[PDB]
Order: C-alpha cells, then structure tokens, then sequence
C-alpha cells in the first residue's frame, strides 16, 4: 500500500518507494526499489510491514557482476503469489473504500448510517 | 427545485417575531415545513436558511440533530411506539411484533403503499397507561397485540 | 534603508553548540536507494555554504536550541503540528527565543501633512467604461495560476456589468461581449453585478489576458460580439 | 380520597371527569389570588425571599433550592432583559407528572410563571415543552389566550405596570433538551448541546441575558406558597424537604398512577396503600425511585421515606419521585439493556465518554442477553460505570445512564454472570504468524 | 520494587564511607537506572577518591570502564552539575560484589583531567580512546 | 499564580487554564478538542488531571485541565493512577470505532491521535464489536475528506465557523453518528479552509495536493521559507 514503513524501518536506508493511487482509491507503489548491495538482510522491513507485502524468502543465490544490477526495481520484486503469508489481506481490514469493497464491507464494520435517517 | 409557499413564509416570519434572534425560529420553521409537506426536503434547508439569515449548515445540523424533524421521506401516517423501560416492563415487544406482522416492515421503514412508517420513540410520558404508541397526533394507550389491527384501520 | 536585513537571520557561521541546523528529520530514510536508479554510488551530500542549515539530518532541531528559524516542528512523542507547543516559550505565544524577522523601520517622530488632493465624484461618461478591479485569491497572483491544481479552483474569466448598463447595451447574463484595450479586442461572458455602480465594468485582475495594471483604466467600444 | 386545599395544594382542583380547568372555574376555586397578592402587595425581592424561606426545592429531580437559584441573578439594573423558562420537556422514562400538571391545570402553570417572572423581574417567559404533548400545548395556548384577554398577561398586569409575555415553544423530540443549558441552546435554535457551568444561566443564559430555568411542578408549587403563605407551606410535612411532591408507582401494579403526597412518605405506602401492590401472579423484585436515571433498590429499601437525603443515603436518588416497580418475570440484563439503549441513543454527541462508551455498554448487554458474553464484560461494565460518573463527562446525562447499570450489577450480579458463556476472542488466526499467547 | 526502578543507592556503604572521608558536600549522588551508585566527584579530588576506593577494607580493585560523554546537547540534566563534557570511571569491587560510577564534569574550554594510570594501568588505553574520540586531555 | 503539579511547585499565569499552563512548563497532558487559538470547550474529555483541595488531600477529583483555571495555590496531579487510567480509557473509547487505516492514511506519522494513543500507553484492544462507518464527501480540489477517522473533537467546526467565519461546514447528526462536513458535496468556500488539515488532529481533512504525491513527514526535507 506504499505506506513507507519498511523504508524508514531500514537501518541502512536501502528502500526507496513512491506512493501512487488508482481511480478507485487504492494505494500502491509507483516504484519500489531496493539497493541489495546495501541490504544487510536483517528482516526489519518484513517485521515492519503492516500488510505483509515485503518478505524475505529462502533464497541466497544473489551474486552479480555489476553493482548497478543489484538495484532491484518493482518488476524484479513483485511475485505472482502471497508467499509466506497465504491469506492476509490488509484491505479487508482497512476502512478506506476501494474497488470491490465499499464502506462498511470491511471486517468488524457496521453499515454506514446517514444523519438523515429516521431512526433515533 | 424547492420554493417556500406564502403560508409557510408568513408562519416562519410570525415565529421569528417571538424571539430576539431570528436563529431561534429554526426548529419551528423546520416543523412548519414538516407539517405542510410531511418531511423536510433538501431544498427546504436552504430556503429556511435564506429566510432566517443563518447558514444552511446550521439548519442542516438542527434538522439532523432532532429526531422528530424528518430529513427522509415518510408515509402518510407515522406510527411511533415507545420502547422505553416502563413499556418494556408492560410488554411493548408484543405490540412491536404485531405492528411488524401487520405492516410487513421493520422499524424505520415505510410500507409499499406509503401509508404507514414505523418508528421507535423515547418515553411518551404515559407510563402508567403503557404500552403507548403515538400515531400522527393521537397517543394510544393500554395497547394489546389484538387491538393493533383494529386500531391501524382507522388511519386511512 | 535596507540595512536592517542583516538581522533577519544569522549568517552561515551560526551554530548551535558547534553543529548546524537540520533540514530533514533524524529518521530520514532511503539515503542509499533514493538515487540508486541513476547510479548505485551515493553522491556527495550537498554543501550549503550560503546559510546555517545543512542538507542532511546531521544538524540541530532541538526545541530548546537558541535559534529563531525553525524548519519544522518535532518533539519525541509529538509528531503532529502540536510540537510547536514544545517549540514556544508559552503555548499560543511567541517562539522561545523570539520570532524571526526584523522591522526595517521604526515609527516616525513626526507625521505627514494632510493630502489636499480631494478627487471629484465619479461621472459615468458615454462611450467609456471605468475598469473596476476584481481580485481573486485563486487567480490574481502571477505564480499561483501556473499551479495546475488552481485551474479547477480559479473562476471562469467574466466581465462584471451593472444591470442598468447591461440593459442599456441589451446584453443578458452569460452572453459574450468584446472590448478593445490597447488595440486588442478580447471577448468575455457577462456576469450581472448588482453592487457595481453604473458606468463601470468589472474585470478580474491578474487572470489570463487581463493585467493588474488595467485597474482604473478606461475601456472603449465594449459591445456584444 | 378527599383532597382538601390545605394538604393538596396542587391536585385539589382537579376535575373528576379528567377535564381541563379553564379560567372561570380556576378563578372560582381560588385562582390568581397569590398572583394578585404578589403583584400588588409584595416586592420582587420579597417574593424571592418568601420562596427562599419556604424551602421550595427544585422538582426537576436535583432538589436545588428555587429561592437560592432566584437569588443569584445579577443585581445590576442595566440588565433589564430577563428570561424565565419552564422546563416542560419531561423526557425521562417513567416520568409523567408534568403531563398531568399541564394537561388539566394549565392556569396553575400560567399563574406560577407570572409570579416567578414578577419576582425575577423577567420580561419574557418561554415554556419549552416537548412536541409529543399535543393536548398540553393546546390547553396551554388556550389558557394563555384566556389570561391575556382577561388582563392576567400582556402589558400592565393588574395595573402595576409590569409587562410579561408568555410563549409556548414546542420541541422536536430529543431527550437532552431537558438539560437546562441544552434547553437554552435549543431555545436559541441551535443543536441542544449543554453548556459548561460556571457561568450559570442565571448570570448569562438565554441570548446572554439572565435566565432562570425551572420545572413545571416548581412553578406549580409557587402559587400555593404565594396564596397561603410561608408558614402554611413549612407546616405541611415535618421533614427537611418542605411541601408536597407528585409521587407514584408505575409498572405491573394494581393501580399505576400519580398522587400528590407530602415528603417523607415511605415508598411502601405508595406501592401498597396507593398503587395497590403488585399484580396477581407477580412478585416484587426491585424498584427505581426517580425514573430511568436512578439506581435500582431492593425490597429492603421499600421502607424508606421519599426524601432526597434518605434515598441519597441508600445509594440512589429521589429524582422525579416517580418510582417504577420491577417484578420477577423481568430479566435484569434485558431491562438494563433497554435503559442503556435509550441512554446511548439520546446522547447529544458532545463528549467522548457518554458518546463512545454508552454504545460499548449497549453492545456488551446485547451480548449478555443472548448468552454471547465473554470474560471481561462485567469488568468492562464496572469500569464504564466508574469512568462515566459525575465530573468525568460534560453533563449529567451519563452518570444517570450508568446508575442503573451499576446498581443492577451490585444487586443482581448472578443474572449478568449467566450471560458469559463463550470464551474471550478478539483476534482470529493469521496463517504464518504465531500469536503472542498471553497468560 | 522492580529491578528497573530508579535508585539513588544512598544506602550503599560506599556512599557513607565517602561522606565520612571527604564530607557531605564533596560530591553529588545521581539517581539512575544503572543499578550502581553514580557519584559526581570534583576534578581536583578525583585521584584522592580513587586512592580512597583502592585502600578500602574490601577495595575497588578493577577499573571496569573509563570514557567520556558530550553533555552539551543533553536537555534533561536535572540534579546534575553543570557540565559541557563528562568523564565516567566505572570501578568494580569483587569482594563486595559492588561497583561505583564516578563522574567528573568538565567545561568546554578546560578539557583536561588528571590521568588515572597511576591507580589503574588500563586507564592508558581508556584515556587514549577518550582523547581520540572526545578531545579530552589527560595530564 | 502558584501551582503544584505532582508535588513540584511552579509559577504560572493565573489567567491561563491548567492545560496551557502545564504544556508551557513542559509537562505532557494529552488533549484533542483544545487549541491555543480556539480556546477551551471541554469536549474530548482527554485532558483529565486530578485536583486536590489543599496540600494534604488523598482523594482528589478528576477535573478538566483545559476547563480549570490555573489559580494561585492550585494542587493537581498528572501521573495519578486514576487520571492515567481515565485518559487511557478516553483514548480507548475514541479507538473503538477508528478504522484500521494508518498505512493508507495521509495523517500517518503526523497524527495527533496516533501520538496521544501512544502517549497514554493504550496498545491492547479488548473491544470486539463493530465499528461505525461514514460515507465521504467531495470538498473540492484542496481538502480530502474521510469521516471514518473522526474522533468528534469539534475542532473543525469551531475553527471554520467561530474563528474563520465560514458558513458551509458544520456538525450534523446525533449521539455517535455526528458528521462533520458540508451540507452537500461541493468546494469549501472559505479562503482559510486549508488550515483544517492542521486543525484536524486526525486524517479526516487532508491536503489533497500533497496526497497526489504523498510522502511521510520523516521523509521530507524542510526549510523555513516565506
Ligand atoms: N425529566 C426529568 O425530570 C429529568 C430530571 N433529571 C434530574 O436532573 C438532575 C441533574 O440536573 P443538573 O442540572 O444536570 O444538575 P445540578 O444538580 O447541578 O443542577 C440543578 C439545578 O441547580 C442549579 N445550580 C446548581 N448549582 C448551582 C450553583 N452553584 N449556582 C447556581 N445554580 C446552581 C442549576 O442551575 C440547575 O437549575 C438529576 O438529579 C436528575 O434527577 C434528569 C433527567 C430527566
Ligand atoms: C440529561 C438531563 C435531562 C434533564 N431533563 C429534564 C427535563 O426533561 N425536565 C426538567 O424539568 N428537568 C430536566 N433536567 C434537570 C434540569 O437540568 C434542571 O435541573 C431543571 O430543568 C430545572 O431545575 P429545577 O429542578 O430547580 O426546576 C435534566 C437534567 C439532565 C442532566
Ligand atoms: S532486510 Fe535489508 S531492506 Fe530490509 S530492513 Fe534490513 S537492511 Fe533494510
Ligand atoms: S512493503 Fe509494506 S511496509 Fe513497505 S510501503 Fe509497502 S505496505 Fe508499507
Ligand atoms: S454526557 Fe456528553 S455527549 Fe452525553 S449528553 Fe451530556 S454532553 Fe452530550
Ligand atoms: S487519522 Fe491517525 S489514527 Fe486514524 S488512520 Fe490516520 S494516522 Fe491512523
Ligand atoms: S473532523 Fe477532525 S477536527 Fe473535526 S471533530 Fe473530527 S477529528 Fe476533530
Ligand atoms: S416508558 Fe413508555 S410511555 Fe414512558
Ligand atoms: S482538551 Fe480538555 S476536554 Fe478536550
């Protein structure tokens, strides 16, 4: 959701992202880049993620010939599935309305009541 | 496209004569519009604001604060049954069940023909004669679930 | 006359216990990745030889620091704009060590004389229109109209006409009239202005094509196009 | 039961056929004599002092001294604009006394408003009446017209030169409007949020002017004091609270009604000798002395005099002194849920504890009603009762809201504990994250 | 009482011995969450206090730590002597199973303390590191 | 005036209330509805301190520090257990209906409600029921509206109507359905409507021009400019 908590929780400062928004109102990263020549693989960004989007996976084979190719953009990070957390959806908890989930359709949320309603 | 009638405006100004501030006639102006039209539509807020000289936000806040000013359309008759403590002791729940069975609606809703709108209300100050309801201007006491179908048929 | 601008802010050698003033908060992030798409090597931190601030978080932004220029308010536990309460001597008062800015002049010991140049009353002359200035908070300042978020907020370019003058010219509200100023004919839609005195036409100052210098100028051949 | 004018100052002139008493019949039965004496032979300060030493306390439910409230209007002569407001809202559940007072005796209220406005030097008087009292409004407007056409209202009343104008202001259905500062805010045409005191309404009330807000029954007690004297009113009952109060029991009793009794009458006499006791097949369980905002009391407190000090020392309040009886068939959790639902939906929304904590108690009691309560619910209700007390909220609506909840938890805890069946669960499982199993 | 509670450690017998030897006004006791008594000593009495602790019946035999602190940006210094810099000496008595933190306050211009190496030889590298990182000169 | 907070004596201004006097001394009291430029109303009920009648007093009474004058010889306590419990309870009551919105809310990292939730020490949720929900309004190109995050602190209406003189923003509704906004969708007409994003302690009113290219406060490079 491009909330920038992983980037600030990084003690090396090797995460850089910018928030963009769609027409329905959901937040997403416009870009998301990680300097892996700087990353110490400490897992603080995964620990700080409130949506369990950023994750550290069992993969160590990451060697490279040039250091510029250790900057991984969003096309090098986004995978096709949920990863280690298979069922969490942050937008099912958030009160912010997006496509396919209107106001009051989140978890533990009542339907909105107009102030013009006749009920006391 | 809302316009205030001559009688409504004259009644509102006569209510404004009673107070040292024109703002003090907002509740009575909303009640005048409600009595003439059943409910208070969206343009009535701006019309009352323009007549009274107060902002429309104040009129809307007053109209939405008070439960007996209707900002949503209602039926031709408003049933208001009491769900307070003494009528709960006297068994208002049978009355509410009979009303929901006859009218086929939940409280806060209007019938399909626009005849009745069912509403719970606070204590009516008739607790010794409970359970009580109040249809449009008449308060009915000593209610029984068997008297509800006969009582509702006299309000055409 | 401008000799008081020296005390507006201290010079570039001003320090708070030997350290400069931080421009960004201490938890500023992305230092090794925000420019990594251009080059993986982190560049030099920019040097500010002009002022006492540093283009980094390696500075002072303490609420009790003896300074008047505060780039932003932050106290531990007060991340909102309520940290300014920590940055003031008393809450709702001044800053702790005075407010920034110095008046260039004091009030004079003696005043001026009375201005005897009393003008005559406005006479609406035939064939000419006095340009009454209409200002808008969104549209009159030059740099603010360039901001693309303002075009949704700036009003449509109108021309304000008194009802008697509009009836004399046979123009309703919304119709286009064309007028020539400095030999340049432009057209604008008419808005009826009840409070505008007759013989005057009201122009929105600072908009596109209407310079603010046009306030008080006379308008010729104002006629429906 | 015989009702002499000496011992029944308020209800001795009630008609047998429950019909309103108009101006001719009211004046025949000693009408406006106290108003005549006050407006001809007495100074306004003399009337204020007479009410002050008559011991007339506020009949709204708090018991504040009416003469003391009248005394602390300002003595400045530049404040010639003064307002007297009659609190005919009466939106408390279990309270129906003012409806009987103004439906069939409107001229008593008009006379008391006249006397109090002359004593307070009040140039205008408003009757803030609830919109659900249609017949009361009709009778009040007819009585005001009758008093105006007969010279009791308007300009130059009884030739003394005192001008008093009386208006009836019908409300729009909100319980918080009965609070006197919220009553003033509603009279000014605003949202009926209460006001912080000090300053009190007597210094700067309606439209910034000195304003005195008083209940219907207090202004109905005023003319008897002004007509028969202070010595008669102080000798009605041998109790600390002087005069007579409209008491009565409601709810599944043989004779649910309303009577005028001297102070110090025990609650068992109102239940047995007047209400006839409980109905057949129903056994007495509890009672509320003064409406929906008072603490529940058991059968052991039934032998207690209906005074402010006696009920206050028992852990409750006298309130409006209109008691409500609860039998064994009524579940206490459902009754308290109904009470809290009323109190939560009649919140004005100004301040956080009432607005955001009464719905929490409502939801807890709803869960307890269907057996879906969880451990910590009763502790949450007790914490809500402690933290919604006097001084913690902006007005006194929420202390009255949490009084029945704490009294029912104190006396009937075994009914609240019966609703706790499910184990506590605020969190669901998230796949891949091991929970922090707190012990 | 929890283990993290702020204690002044005035019931420590080392405080009473120091008060009896040097006087009640010779030092300032600081309440901390370090668990050890923190005592602010004047600079001219530092070697005397170190010798007195070295010649105790159950002496403080090990200089555990010795370093400095830049106190110029420290806003909350309530109950502390006025210091631009400070030098702290952590000493451990194994026989008492105790430890004491002496603190010497230095002004910004007069940044020199007497050397502690004649009492504890590890003060050589400790004072070299204090001088390297803080600029505090040890005479 | 002479006041005693937690046994410590302070000299303050007697014409000030206790909240601004104690905040001027550096003491921390949580508050929502009070603003230095708007005065005290006693709405949010967050600033509760415990006042004592005199020097020797153990019971005390929870008073409202924004509504209590800092008179001479006052005795109050901020870190009293009952006062701290009530302030945490007020935060908890505000958080019963608050949406799980901090990652996707522009007030994140700049939120007074976040600061006071953390500062009271409330981090455990025992409320298990539903949260109330509000639809939003279009307030123009500058202010973005999200009524779910409201705590009903009445700062917006007080500033916009009483202070800034605006007429198109008000409070509507009732008990816990109080709605702060315009009577209909439309641009906020006031020339000082932008100060709502700093007046609002939550993310109900947010800078929409900032929201188009959003970054958090810790990620900003700031300068003092004119
Ligand atoms: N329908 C009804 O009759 C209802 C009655 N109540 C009653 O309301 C009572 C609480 O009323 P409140 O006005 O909130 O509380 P309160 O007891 O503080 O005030 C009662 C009266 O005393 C006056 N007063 C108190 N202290 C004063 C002072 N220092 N100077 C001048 N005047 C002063 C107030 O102006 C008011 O008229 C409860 O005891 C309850 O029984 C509550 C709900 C409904
Ligand atoms: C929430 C609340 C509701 C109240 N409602 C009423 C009411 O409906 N009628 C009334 O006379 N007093 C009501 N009161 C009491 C008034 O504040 C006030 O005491 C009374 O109207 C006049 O005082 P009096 O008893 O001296 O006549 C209410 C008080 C509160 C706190
Ligand atoms: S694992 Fe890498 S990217 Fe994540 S916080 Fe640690 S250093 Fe930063
Ligand atoms: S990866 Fe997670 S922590 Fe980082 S911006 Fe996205 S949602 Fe926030
Ligand atoms: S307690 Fe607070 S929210 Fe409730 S009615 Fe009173 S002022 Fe309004
Ligand atoms: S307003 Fe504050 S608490 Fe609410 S979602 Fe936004 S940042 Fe979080
Ligand atoms: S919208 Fe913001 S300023 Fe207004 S009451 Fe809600 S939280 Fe307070
Ligand atoms: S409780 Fe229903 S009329 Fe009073
Ligand atoms: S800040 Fe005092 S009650 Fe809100």
């Amino acid at each position: 959701v491009a909330c920038n908590l992983c980037a600030v929780a990084c003690p090396v400062g090797c995460i850089s992202l910018q928030k963009a928004e769609t027409k329905d109102g959901r937040w997403y990263p416009e870009f998301f880049r990680i300097n892996f020549s700087r990353c110490i693989f400490c897992g603080l960004c995964e620990e700080a993620c409130p949506t369990t989007a950023i994750q550290l996976t069992p993969d160590f084979e990451m060697g490279e010939y040039k250091r510029q190719d250790l900057v991984y953009e969003k096309e090098d990070l986004l995978i096709s599935g949920p990863g280690k957390y298979p069922e969490y959806n942050f937008y099912r908890m958030a009160g912010m309305a997006i496509d396919g989930k209107d106001k009051g359709e989140a978890e533990n949320e009542a339907k909105p009541i107009d102030v013009k309603s006749l009920l006391p | 496209a809302f316009e205030l009638s001559a009688a409504e405006r004259e009644a509102i100004e006569h209510e404004m004569h009673h107070y040292e501030d024109p703002r003090a006639a907002s509740i009575e102006a909303l009640k005048i519009v409600q009595k003439q039209r059943g409910w208070v539509p969206d343009g009535a807020i701006h019309a009352i604001a323009d007549v009274l000289g107060i902002p429309a936000s104040d009129v809307e806040g007053v109209a939405t604060f008070y439960s007996q000013i209707f900002r949503q359309p209602v039926g031709r008759h408003v049933i208001r049954y009491c769900d307070s403590v003494v009528c709960h002791i006297n068994g208002y729940q049978g009355i509410q069940a009979a009303l929901e069975k006859k009218l086929n609606i939940k409280p806060g809703q209007t019938t399909f023909d626009g005849r009745f709108t069912l509403l719970p209300t606070c204590c009516l100050g008739n607790c010794d004669k409970g359970p009580n309801m109040m249809i449009d201007e008449d308060t009915h006491a000593h209610l029984t679930p068997e008297a509800i179908p006969e009582l509702l048929e006299r309000y055409k | 006359e401008l000799a008081g601008i020296k005390d507006a802010a201290p010079d570039a050698t001003f320090r708070i216990r030997g350290q400069k003033l931080a421009r960004e908060p201490h938890r500023y992030s992305g230092r090794t990745a925000m420019r990594a798409n251009i080059s993986v090597h982190e560049p030099r931190q920019p040097q500010d030889i002009d002022t006492m601030f540093t283009f980094s978080m390696e500075g002072n932004n303490q609420p009790t620091a003896h300074r008047s220029q505060v780039p932003f308010a932050w106290a531990p536990g007060w991340n909102s704009p309520q940290a300014w309460n920590k940055f003031q001597d008393e809450v709702g008062g001044k800053l702790r060590f005075g407010d920034p800015g110095v008046r260039l002049f004091e009030t004079s010991e003696n005043g001026l004389d009375y201005f005897t140049s009393v003008p005559a009353r406005f006479q609406p002359q035939d064939g000419k229109w006095r340009i009454a200035p209409y200002y808008h908070l969104f549209g009159s300042d030059e740099l603010s109209q360039r901001a693309p978020v303002f075009q949704s907020r700036m009003p449509q370019p109108y021309i304000k006409l008194n009802p008697a003058d509009a009836a004399k010219l046979g123009v309703n509200a919304g119709t286009r009239v064309s007028f020539s100023y400095d030999g340049n004919t432009v057209t604008l839609p008419v808005e009826i202005a009840e409070g505008l005195t007759a013989g005057q036409v009201g122009l929105p100052m600072g908009m596109s094509g209407i310079a603010p210098v046009l306030a008080g100028a006379h308008l010729e051949d104002l006629k429906e196009a | 039961i015989i009702r002499t004018p000496e011992t029944h100052p308020l209800t001795w002139r009630l008609r047998d056929d429950k019909q309103p008493v108009w101006l001719d019949e009211y004046r025949s039965k000693n009408g406006y004599e106290g108003a005549r004496k006050a407006l001809t032979g007495l100074s306004p300060d003399e009337i204020v002092n007479q009410v002050k030493d008559a011991g007339l306390k506020g009949r709204g439910g708090a018991g504040f001294s009416t003469g003391l409230k009248w005394s602390l209007m300002p003595k400045d002569e530049s404040m010639n604009i003064r307002y007297l407001l009659c609190n005919a809202d009466e939106m408390e559940p279990g309270t129906y006394k003012d409806r009987l007072l103004m439906e069939q005796l409107p001229h008593l209220l008009v006379e008391g408003m006249l006397i109090s406005a002359f004593a307070l030097k009040a140039y205008r008087g408003y009757i803030f009446l609830r919109g659900e009292y249609i017949e009361a409004a009709v009778n009040l407007r007819r009585a005001i017209a009758e008093a105006t056409e007969a010279g009791l209202l308007g300009k130059n009343i009884m030739g003394t030169g005192f001008d008093f104008e009386l208006f009836v202001h019908t409300g729009a259905g909100r319980y918080i409007c009965g609070e006197e500062t919220a009553l003033i805010n509603s009279l000014e045409g605003r949202r009926a949020n209460p006001r912080s005191k000090p300053p009190f309404p007597a210094t700067s009330g309606a439209w910034g002017k000195p304003t005195c807000v008083n209940n219907v029954e207090t202004l109905c007690n005023v003319p008897a004091i002004l007509a028969n004297g202070v010595e008669w009113y102080q000798n009605i009952s041998k109790s600390k609270d002087a005069g007579t109060k409209l008491m009565g029991f409601s709810g599944r009793v043989k004779n649910p009604g309303l009577w005028e009794l001297p102070f110090g009458t025990t609650a068992r006499e109102i239940l047995e000798d007047y209400a006839g006791g409980m109905r057949d097949g129903l056994k007495f369980k509890a009672w509320q002395p003064g409406g929906a905002g008072t603490d529940f009391l058991t059968e052991a407190h039934l032998d207690l005099p209906m005074e402010f000090e006696s009920i206050g020392k028992a852990g409750s309040r006298l309130g409006t002194a209109l008691a409500m009886a609860v039998d064994h068939e009524i579940n206490m959790v459902s009754l308290v849920r109904n009470l809290e639902e009323f109190f939560a939906r009649e919140s004005c929304g100004w301040c956080t504890p009432c607005r955001d904590g009464l719905p929490w108690s409502v939801k807890i009691l709803r869960a307890l009603e269907r057996g879906e309560g969880q451990p910590g619910d009763i502790e949450t209700l007790e914490q809500l009762c402690r933290f919604l007390g006097p001084g913690k909220t902006f007005c006194a609506h929420a202390p009255g809201a949490v009084e029945p909840l704490q009294s029912a938890i104190k006396y009937f805890r075994e009914e609240f504990e019966a609703g706790i069946k499910q184990p506590f669960s605020n969190t669901h499982l998230i796949n891949g994250i091991q929970p922090n199993l707190l012990k | 009482e929890p283990a993290w509670q702020t204690r002044d450690h005035l019931d420590d017998p080392v405080i009473g011995e120091l008060r009896n030897r040097f006087g009640p006004d010779a030092f300032t006791v600081q309440a901390t969450r370090t668990g050890v008594p923190v005592v602010w000593i004047k600079r001219e009495q530092l070697l005397e206090v170190g010798d007195f602790l070295k010649k105790l019946p159950k002496p403080y035999v090990m200089l555990f730590d010795l370093h400095g602190m830049d106190e110029r940006l420290r806003t909350h210094r309530e109950g502390l002597p006025a210091a631009d810099f400070s030098v702290f000496y952590h000493l451990i008595s194994i026989d008492r199973n105790r430890d004491i933190m002496l603190k010497v306050a230095l002004a910004e211009n007069d940044l020199h303390v007497p050397t502690f190496t004649k009492l504890f030889p590890n003060a050589n590298w400790y004072e070299r590191e204090t001088w390297d990182l803080f600029g505090i000169t040890f005479d | 005036a002479t006041i005693h907070v937690d046994g410590k004596e302070y000299e303050v201004n007697g014409a000030d209330n206790l909240l601004e006097a104690c905040l001027s001394l550096g003491l921390d009291i949580p508050y929502f509805c009070w603003h230095p430029a708007l005065g005290s109303v006693g709405a949010c009920r967050q600033c509760a301190v415990k006042q004592y009648q005199n020097a020797e007093d153990t019971r005390g009474r929870l008073v409202m520090s924004c509504m209590t004058p800092a008179s001479d010889g006052t005795f109050i306590s901020i870190d009293d257990e009952e006062a701290k419990q009530f302030r945490e309870s007020v935060v908890e009551w505000l958080m019963t209906n608050h949406p799980h919105d901090c990652p996707v809310c522009e007030e994140g990292g700049n939120c007074h409600l976040q600061d006071m939730t953390v500062m009271t020490g409330h981090s455990f949720r025992r409320y298990r029921f539903t949260k109330r929900t509000h639809r939003n309004q279009d307030l123009g190109p500058f202010i973005s509206h999200e009524m779910n995050r409201c705590i009903a602190c009445y700062r917006c209406v007080r500033y916009y109507k009483d202070y800034a003189g605006g007429t198109d923003l008000g409070v509507y509704g009732a008990h816990d359905n109080v709605y702060f906004g315009r009577p209909e969708d439309g641009t906020l007409e006031s020339e000082f409507s932008g100060n709502l994003v700093e007046i609002c302690p939550t993310g109900v009113f947010t800078d929409k021009t900032h929201s188009e290219r959003y970054n958090r406060k810790w990620d900003m490079q700031f300068a003092p400019s004119i």
